[PDB]
């Protein structure tokens, strides 16, 4: 299946070419950049992994994408995905995230059911690349 | 005759009626206080009644006169606690008709209290003979009121935290047919468009507990199919499972069963009224739900220009009681919707202060004290075809929501979800980009484009292409840019 | 594909929009049932659209339809849930305005809830483009539906029961100024009016919890000038201690602390909402509790013939509710009562049963299931000097308020209220008497003639004899005698 | 003090002449008139003593008029009350009551006060009349 | 309706045949806390009757082993099995330890089957506090039954009518007692108005005849019985004992 | 073991034949079908995935056959039920369901067992298929 995290996975992959554009797009706002690495795809899952901090100070596009792509180069295989920061009083959060890299193959979750009490039903999603294999093995 | 020895001889406190504006209740020379609420009056008075006096009375009957003067003023600091009428404007291109400003001392209004501020405000005087037509427009809610209110429970920045939705408007959907639907079947309706991509699906706000769906089958039922949908997507999903009842006994009860089971979001309806409302914000807070307001029964007061009370003062009002939703309009849905004024309705509720910008109908610079932001949610009679009006009249922080246009495609639930959420991301991608995408020219063409490699959204563009809704608006701006 | 070989083809359930009139929601030939819940809306279309296509639009989108088709009507007995438009009359002396007659299964609407009867009936359809302008006007509540309400906590019969007071109007006066008085002060203002004459006082609508004044020491002082008062006269008296608040919680604080001291009655504001409103009407039952409702923000949907509601359809829901008083109208004070309008919310509120009456906006024939009766208030700028006037259009079974016209008085409080009682019982043994009383020169002469013997009235008829609020009415009747 | 119980206590004491017509007005409406006396003259003394049962059947003023003036030579001094009752669906209930006779002299009442929790004061309204004599020589 | 003229000495016999109650007075009742529609769909059963059983012998098993009986039943085939009416809470077995033993041998069943199973925990006792507490631990035990017994009365199966519907319960109700004023023709009252009065009550279930079986039933006035309890409206049908529409 | 959910499952798999008779019994009581496929067997997996819409308008049992064989030319090994859906006032329900094809081998499911307090055991039937492989690869 396909993780649709992220903002634009019901659109095709993201080439280069096009994310460029959307960080052009998000450091035209004056919005902080960073990348992030996970293979845990639980929609729970808050923090994936921080590729070393957020660029700041950066003001080329082309630094962000460099940056990119070394994580693609050192990353276990699994998701990345690309965030835009903004500091500003009101927001002071994140403000776009989308997915640059998944897997060739995401098997997906399945949904485990625990009888609660009447007719309540406990649920946890339970990834089938987690229970089979330790972070960084999954993929 | 001691009564007669002291009767009060004064020209203020003597027995008798005089007019509200020599009463202290007009003061053209009046100097705002921070501490103030300010209120934007559109006063239309009757035949031969001076515009002066109309809204002198108006603020009088609205702060501590009545029609007679009473010597039990004297027992009260009654200067402090007079409402002052300071500034009254003719109406551009009207001939009868005012602008009145009114301040009001922060002290006359119990902290936390819409019930409260409302009782003052629009009380009793839109039922003034003296005036024929009256409206309030606007309202400058002072900071120190402010800081007593909750403001939004969990407000947009947390919600999208909540979600891990970051870059694009959030989209949901109203189950359809409004009613008769049992509580499997809207379970099922659910599933399938939230596996189709949907962020939220929602109970219609008629929708509550009825013969052909009590309201717990229809929760147990929704939590299935919103749970299988976010284990089909890895996503969080939801649906705004409505609470609202007869008693706030049942309201916390359903409240209370929606939480127990997951649920990360319920819904109410405006006709529940402020007290609820307000019970049910703080119950949220306290209970990590998100609270979305359906705006029930708003019309019935918001709609015309001549009276009653313009949906601005109702969206600072809700983001003071702290609903994170409110239905804030579409521009090119089925409802009503000037551009202009609904720009100006999603400001009041998204940005953290408001600047004076009379085309859109913001008559007060006031700061929002911090309190959080309030998602606006565009719904009614709108379809993935004005997805680039969409995005450019109301921006990133909002829920589109397609009740007709996802469940009414020929192809199914799955398939008309799939098409809006395609439409969307297409369109902020192109955004994005650079596109000129509001342009008749260029927004159409992106989405007919994403449509190429998309048979859903083909056959939705297809489907109503050619659907709109071009209606003269009747709560329209009085000031061009 | 399988969703293309599966595609629904007949004519009403194929994807696309067609007109509500042509999915269910008009039907000329529609049989009334007597457990249909029945609407009649004054519809004003916007131009060039249809105006039986515009009730089947409002028809629909108040019960099961949305804008477009959706095949998942199809899961439901769906022609049973549908609304149908049945009658369309060109409204008298207008053009292009329509009474619309709609009938509603009773089925679609939750037992017990006016939050539910609400949110369809006026949810949505006031803010539908292709409608320019609508006013709710009346509704047939059927006999099956009513019968899940409580109604009037009390009533008008154990309410006389409760105060011994058989024979004559009831009499009150709201303290006066509206705000900034001390609880000390409230409790003097409320000890001299009750022992002057009056059988109740009350707390102003916008009186709650405030710097000036925090409520339980109103109302500990309050309940000292109730006793004071009702040992110096030997009748029972009262004060509508206000427990309006923020939350419902602080709601039940206010009225468990006003029972706790003995009150015999207390009051809510209608800014608080119906969920609020029902929830204390059926605590007002469980605990021995006269329920006042004052009717805060009614006229900003209610002052307008062109659109909103039409007050008795909010007598109505406020009967079903369950307050034991609601205020109606005075005619001749200072609040905008057209006075066939106001005699037909009069009805609405006392009557067992409605009859078709169109002179007084009584559109629909209603019994109301033997639910109590509910007290009207007349209040607002009226004095002792129009005491003819009121007994003539407002009958016996009713609250006739008098703040300034008792507080005004210059001889002071306890000389105000006398005046208002000698008034209304000079008044009234007169009209039992025979008196042509309504008559200009004959119910001022039996006041006249009163005064001759009362000090205090003489005087209060020296004061206020030449006022009056004399202006045009804005909700009017559409029919005459 | 005059107890203003009574519809029409803020008048002076009715004539024989002035209650006929209020008889004469009750009748007409289809009322059933009784006469009731008591000498506890509390806010809260619901039940005053029948003078007979209510005059259902009667039609001609001059009869309740004559057992008003019988009840007056028969009772102790005190109070008598006229009462109409309208027993139609709706009502089924009292909607006339007033006095026809009072003492010549009421002392009224005074309010007992007692310390209840916090600030609250448990009331009791007495009578003078009643404290200081059993009923049938209270005036 | 029936508080005292049965007693009267001027009639010899009597007997209540059949009630209309109308459209107004229904709609303050609840009406059945489930119903059979909602009870197929959290049962995922359509297209055949339902199957069930009491356990035998009527008394004297213990927990143990009546939920074995129960994991059988139910394993072999059967939706599901029932305590007996007079199985409540006794010194051979005391209440709890049927309860929890019974949730073993369901669970295991609906394991070995893939489907929705049950039984239903008779929760009759002396007290409504005793009734509520047994119908509490059933619920949190996660029971999707429960059942009462007809002699408990009207007041005490309204009551848990209402609870059955706010705790997601199925209510079944057996009849006990029913016989001794509804069996002969000349007086009593006819099980057809039982009917009426625990449909609107809002029982789930009701025993209502076989016709073919050990207990009394003129197929008449069962295909009747069955009428009432299932229909959205009635017509007159003499022959079936249906006198009012 | 075999999955005892439908109408029909403790008589042997139906032909096409007996599968064309119970469509024509349902079509004849106005009853709309549909077919819907799964490979969760859970007990409680109340939604299966439709195959296209119900066939409201459809007149021909030989039509029902025909979806019904290209859903299993199409869908993966699992199960499919057929289902007929009554939308009569007063039921507006399924009234009819039963399994049309069911895979080769179904391990079934197993009793997970959580302590909970005093005595009461925390209950989750679990299945096989599920949790060893995703959606679409489980059969
Ligand atoms: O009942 C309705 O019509 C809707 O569910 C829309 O359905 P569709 O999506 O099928 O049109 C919404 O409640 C309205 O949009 C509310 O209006 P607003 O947002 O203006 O308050
Ligand atoms: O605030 C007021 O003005 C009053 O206290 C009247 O004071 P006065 O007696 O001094 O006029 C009442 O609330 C109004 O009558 C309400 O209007 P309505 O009854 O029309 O709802
Ligand atoms: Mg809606
Ligand atoms: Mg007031
Ligand atoms: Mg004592
Ligand atoms: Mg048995």
């Amino acid at each position: 299946m396909r993780l649709t995290q992220g903002c634009f996975s019901f659109l095709p992959d993201l080439t280069d070419q096009q994310i460029e554009k959307q960080v052009t797009y998000a450091m035209n706002r004056g919005w902080a950049m960073n990348v992030e690495w996970t293979d845990d795809p639980h929609p729970r899952n808050n923090y994936w992994e921080l590729w070393g901090l957020p660029l700041f100070d950066i003001k080329d596009p082309a630094t962000v994408m460099f940056e990119l792509n070394e994580a693609r180069k050192s990353c276990a295989a699994g998701y990345i995905r690309v965030n835009a920061f903004d500091a500003s009083y009101g927001t002071e959060s994140c403000v776009m995230s989308f997915i640059t890299n998944r897997p060739a193959n995401e098997p997906g979750f399945y949904l485990d059911r625990t009888e609660g009490v009447g007719r309540q039903v406990i649920y946890s999603i339970k990834s089938y690349s987690v229970q089979a294999n330790p972070e960084g093995s999954r993929y | 005759s001691v009564s007669e020895r002291t009767r009060i001889k004064s020209d203020r406190y003597e027995s008798g009626v005089i007019p509200y504006a020599k009463m202290g209740y007009w003061d053209a020379a009046y100097s705002v206080k921070d501490t103030d609420v300010l209120a934007l009056f559109r006063i239309t008075p009757q035949p031969g009644v001076d515009p002066v006096e109309a809204a002198a009375a108006v603020a009088g009957e609205s702060s501590t006169a009545t029609w007679t003067v009473v010597w039990t003023d004297l027992l009260t600091a009654c200067e402090r606690y007079r409402a002052k009428a300071y500034r009254v404007d003719p109406v551009p291109n009207s001939t009868d008709v005012y602008f009145a400003f009114i301040a009001y001392e922060c002290d006359l209004f119990e902290e936390a209290s819409l019930s409260n501020l409302t009782a003052s405000i629009i009380g009793n005087v839109f039922g003034f003979k003296a005036i024929s037509a009256l409206r309030l427009e606007d309202m400058r809610i002072p900071h120190s009121y402010l800081k007593t209110f909750q403001g939004p429970a969990t407000g947009i920045i947390v919600e999208r935290e909540r979600l891990n939705k970051y870059g694009t408007p959030l989209l949901g959907a109203t189950v359809k047919p409004k009613l008769g639907l049992s509580g499997k079947n809207y379970g099922r309706v659910v599933y399938e468009g939230l596996k189709g991509g949907l962020d939220f699906l929602k109970d219609d706000e008629n929708i509550n507990s009825q013969p052909f769906m009590r309201w717990r089958e229809r929760f147990l039922n929704c939590l299935e199919g919103i749970n299988r949908a976010a284990a089909a997507t890895g996503e969080v999903k939801g649906s705004y499972l409505n609470i609202t009842a007869a008693t706030m006994e049942e309201v916390y009860k359903r409240a209370e069963y929606a939480k127990a089971i997951g649920s990360v979001v319920v819904m109410i309806d405006l006709v529940m009224g402020y007290t609820a409302i307000q019970s049910i914000a703080y119950w949220a807070r306290e209970n990590d739900m998100l609270l979305h307001l359906h705006r029930a029964g708003n019309s019935t007061y918001a709609r015309q220009k001549n009276h009653g009370i313009n949906f601005r003062v109702i969206c600072k009002w809700m983001r003071m009681s702290g609903v994170d939703h409110i239905h804030a309009g579409t521009v090119v849905g089925k409802l009503e919707g000037d551009p202009l004024m609904i720009k100006g309705f999603y400001d009041v509720l998204r940005l953290t202060e408001l600047e004076v910008n009379l085309p859109f109908g913001i008559f007060f610079e006031m700061d929002w004290a911090s309190l959080r932001r309030c998602m606006p949610v565009a719904s009614g009679g709108i379809h993935c075809g004005q997805m680039h009006q969409l995005i450019h009249y109301l921006g990133d922080d909002v829920v589109l929501q397609f009740g007709g246009g996802t469940i009414g495609h020929p192809d199914g639930i799955q398939a008309g979800a799939t098409a809006n959420r395609v439409a969307l991301e297409a369109m902020v991608l192109a955004r994005n980009e650079g596109a000129d995408y509001f342009n008749n020219q260029v927004g159409p063409q992106i989405l007919r484009d994403a449509a190429k490699t998309c048979g859903p959204l083909q056959t939705a563009l297809d489907l109503w292409k050619d659907i709109s809704f071009n209606y003269t608006s009747t709560d329209t701006a009085d000031f061009a840019e």
